[PDB]
């Protein structure tokens, strides 16, 4: 037989989790992307991030730690 | 086979206008293989780094190093957990001084629970804890070069996570008990994704169940790997097109609240039918405070019908059911919501999400490899007001 009972506990919040719960990263490899303006410029991509806001973005990755800012190059 | 590059100005700025245009706060990662001869943290770059987001006016959030227990793997180079502790201390002192004199700082960005990992972890929290504002690690199920379609469905595999959870909570309770905590960098496999699988309807058992665990477990953000890019467990395909989870994660955002509670099934089979339980979000327009959403996962091979308890037993449930559009099965990129393919409108535009309103006091379908979301109107939950 396929019907199954549930029970719920709801009497007070066990946990409370942030508003940006479910949040996303950008690898740092996609920085190294000779297209990287053109990718993070979309505006396709961006009303789709839009629609998971409020969120986190967390830009990091392996690449993270083989990243040098140059405060010179164009 | 990591070599150093460097970025730009121009590059910063392309990172933080997606971000701010998009409505998404910035966590950057900073460099921590830059190194003195005393092998201390050289803050001289990040110093360059943030001189020039404090001049654009940029509010942003930092973190120091990924991964640091992989280091001699990647790099030849041995950091301790007391060593990056003391690391982030001076970084801490920078953000003090800097425009942004708040600004937070998580870390350390560490894999998952091992001996080695934990014990890291460990001497980071008793040196560098009082400075960083949630502690960070990651987690990946498989390696995706060899993960099969089985994994993606067994229980046994999305169980695995419990543990890394509560390694995790035990360390961080022996050293800074209280602190909130973040998985940094989420999921379903590592080396990009496993081809096949890891951009599919089957990729969301995994990303579905993590959300569910992590909110029950007390887990505060969960950050999923990644919105774009060259990995196939991006949520965004290089087309710009959303895969299964995008929308399976859009779908999580408008109906799954803050407030965590719990569900469980009677029967106490307990592992390929998984039910979380949240009051529903409360920015949804739809609905009204005391209402509850219920999302469930069926990995059995048979539809399953739930019950709802008493006193929530003839209450107005909304169904929202997703489902892969055919030929491919489990293994499709697109996905059905109620039994309609869910695309853009146009560029800009999400198109809206229409559930299905089910008969009040029927059981709740839930068709064999699927999973729903179910909010249950008037339920007038006190906890949730
Ligand atoms: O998908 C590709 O484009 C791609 C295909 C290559 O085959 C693949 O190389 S691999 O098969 O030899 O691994 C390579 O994968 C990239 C990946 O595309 C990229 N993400 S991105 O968004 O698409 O740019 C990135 O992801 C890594 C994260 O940066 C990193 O924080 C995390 O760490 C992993 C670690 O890399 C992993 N080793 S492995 O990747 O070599 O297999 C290790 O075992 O687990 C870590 C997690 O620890 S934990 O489970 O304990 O929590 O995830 C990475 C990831 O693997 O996805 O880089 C990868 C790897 O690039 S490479 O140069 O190291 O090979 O590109
Ligand atoms: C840190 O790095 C910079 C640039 O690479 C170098 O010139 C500087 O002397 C270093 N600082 C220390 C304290 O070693
Ligand atoms: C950690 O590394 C530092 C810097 O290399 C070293 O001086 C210190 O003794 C190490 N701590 C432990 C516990 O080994
Ligand atoms: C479900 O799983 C079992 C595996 O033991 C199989 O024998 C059974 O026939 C399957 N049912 C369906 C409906 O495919
Ligand atoms: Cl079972």
């Amino acid at each position: 037989q396929d019907v199954v009972d549930l029970d719920f506990f709801t009497q007070e919040p066990l946990h409370l989790v942030s508003p940006s719960f479910l949040s996303v990263t950008i690898d740092a490899n996609l920085a190294t992307d000779p297209r990287f303006l053109i990718l993070l410029g979309s505006p396709k991509l961006r009303t789709l991030a839009r629609g998971l806001s409020p969120a986190y973005l967390r830009f990091g990755g392996t690449k993270t730690d083989f990243l040098i800012f140059d405060p010179k190059k164009e | 086979k990591f070599k150093n590059s460097t970025y730009s100005r121009s590059s910063v700025d392309v990172l933080y206008t997606f971000a701010n245009c998009s409505g998404l706060d910035l966590i950057f990662g900073l460099n921590a293989l830059l190194r003195t001869a005393d092998l201390q943290w050289n803050s001289s770059n990040a110093q360059l780094l943030l001189d020039y987001c404090s001049s654009k006016g940029y509010n942003i959030s930092w973190e120091l190093g990924n991964e640091p227990n992989s280091f001699l793997k990647k790099a030849d180079i041995f950091i301790n957990g007391s060593q990056l502790g003391e690391d982030f201390i001076q970084l801490h002192k920078l953000l003090r001084k800097s425009t942004f004199k708040n600004a937070k700082l998580y870390g350390p960005d560490v894999g998952q629970p091992r001996r080695k990992t934990a014990k890291m972890l460990k001497s980071f929290l008793k040196a560098g804890g009082e400075v960083i504002d949630s502690v960070t690690w990651h987690h990946y199920y498989l390696n995706g070069r060899t993960a099969t379609r089985e994994d993606f469905l067994n229980p046994d595999v999305l169980d695995i996570f419990i543990s890394s959870v509560q390694k995790v909570f035990q360390v961080v309770e022996s050293t800074r008990p209280g602190k909130k905590v973040w998985l940094g960098e989420t999921s379903s496999a590592y080396g990009g994704g496993a081809p096949l699988l890891s951009d599919t309807f089957a990729a969301g058992f995994m990303w579905l169940d993590k959300l569910g665990l992590s909110a029950r477990m007390g887990i505060e953000v969960v950050m999923r790997q990644v919105f774009f890019g060259a990995g196939n467990y991006h949520l965004v395909d290089e087309n710009f097109d959303p895969l299964p989870d995008y929308w399976l994660s859009l779908l999580f955002k408008k109906l799954v609240g803050t407030k965590v509670l719990m569900a469980s099934v009677q029967g106490s089979k307990r592992r390929k039918l998984r039910v979380y339980l949240h009051c529903t979000n409360t920015d949804n327009p739809r609905y009204k405070e005391g209402d509850l959403t219920l999302y469930a996962i069926n990995l059995h091979n048979v539809t399953k019908y739930l019950r709802l308890p008493y006193p929530f037993s003839n209450k107005q449930v909304d169904k929202y059911l997703l489902r892969p559009l055919g030929p491919h099965g489990l293994l499709s990129k697109s996905v059905q919501l109620n039994g309609l393919t869910l695309k853009m409108v146009d560029d800009q535009t999400l198109p809206p999400l229409m559930e299905k309103p089910l008969r009040p006091g029927s059981s709740l379908g839930l068709p064999a490899f699927s999973y729903s979301f179910f909010v249950i109107r008037n339920a007038k939950v006190a906890a949730c007001i």
